């Protein structure tokens, strides 16, 4: 399920994201030895945290947003969040004729584009596999012919089976709405709803 | 001693315990994930320059392993003299058989 944004629903301009906050949550056990050497240990997973802020909402905008959020809380679905700043179209073509060799469980994807894709991905972009909902950021990219060497920040959450297909454009965050236990919005005497905030967390 | 019946072995063990009682001083500290494999009763040489310690002999007494790669240790001070055996004498002539509990013949 997609969170309402002024792409799908421009008739409600108040539903735009006044300010997004992409939080990097990678819990680690960091210990500082007296000999000046700082040591880290990583066990848990990394999850992208998204915080959405909203302006004053008119009754119709709030009605639409609240209906969507209640539909989410009813069906227990997953809110999809689209960040416009990450929607630069660089890689274009078909992602079905590209092959990803299997057995890749590290933090690096080696894929043979088979000359079917034009353009090259840029570092810091958003990358995602077609069979897993986790979202990756490209930290480095080296192309030697048709084989690409894409480096990802989160260690690969799945081991490639050879059937996965890279996804570069149209990437959505399969988030789950936090702070929904006590979710409310005050209605002022002037008819507009205020104090609406969405603390979302990537529940892959 | 319950399980010891040899007089000289029991005397040696008592001497060892008496020597070992003179080293009553314990030390506790934590080490990183490296040094993994420490177990109780292992020889460790401690060296803390602030004290007058340079390769001081210790034996592991308590070891605790955590899942976040930290090992808590408690060392027990020992000495070299604990394991050398002092000369003893023979008690061979001080045996007392129980020749009682029976009627002596005429």
């Amino acid at each position: 399920m997609r969170l309402p944004d002024p792409y799908t629903n421009p008739e409600y301009p108040g539903l735009g994201f006044e300010s997004v906050n992409l939080v990097d949550n990678d819990p680690m056990i960091r210990d500082e030895l007296p000999n000046g050497k700082v040591k880290e240990v990583k066990i848990s997973a990394q999850y992208w945290g998204i915080n959405i802020s909203y302006p004053e909402l008119f009754p119709d905008e709030y009605a639409f947003l609240d209906s969507r959020l209640l539909e989410y809380k009813r069906t227990g679905d997953y809110l999809d969040v689209l960040l416009p700043q990450y929607e630069a179209f660089r890689v274009r073509g078909d992602t079905k004729s590209v092959t990803i060799p299997a057995g890749q469980k590290g933090s690096q994807i080696i894929l043979n584009t088979n000359g079917t894709l034009t353009g090259q991905p840029k570092a810091g972009d958003l990358f995602k596999l077609s069979t897993h909902p986790k979202v990756y950021k490209i930290t480095n990219f080296s192309s030697s012919g048709n084989v690409w060497n894409i480096s990802l920040y989160p260690d690969l959450f799945i081991t490639t089976t050879g059937s996965e297909k890279p996804v570069f454009n149209g990437i959505l965050f399969r988030t789950k709405l936090m702070n929904g236990d006590s979710f409310g919005s005050t209605l002022n005497n002037n008819g507009t709803y205020s104090g609406i905030s969405l603390s979302l967390r990537e529940s892959l | 001693f319950a399980n010891i019946t040899n007089y000289y072995t029991a005397r040696s063990y008592a001497d060892r315990e008496l020597k070992k009682s003179r080293y009553s001083r314990t030390l506790s500290f934590s080490v990183p994930y490296k040094f993994i494999g420490i177990e109780p009763n292992d020889p460790i040489a401690f060296t803390y320059e602030r004290y007058g310690w340079k390769d001081k002999f210790f034996l592991v007494d308590e070891v605790e392993n955590t899942r976040d790669g930290k090992i808590n240790l408690v060392l027990q001070e020992y000495g070299e003299d604990v394991f050398i055996n002092s000369e003893q004498v023979d008690n061979s002539g001080n045996d007392i058989p129980d020749i009682s509990n029976n009627v002596l013949p005429p």
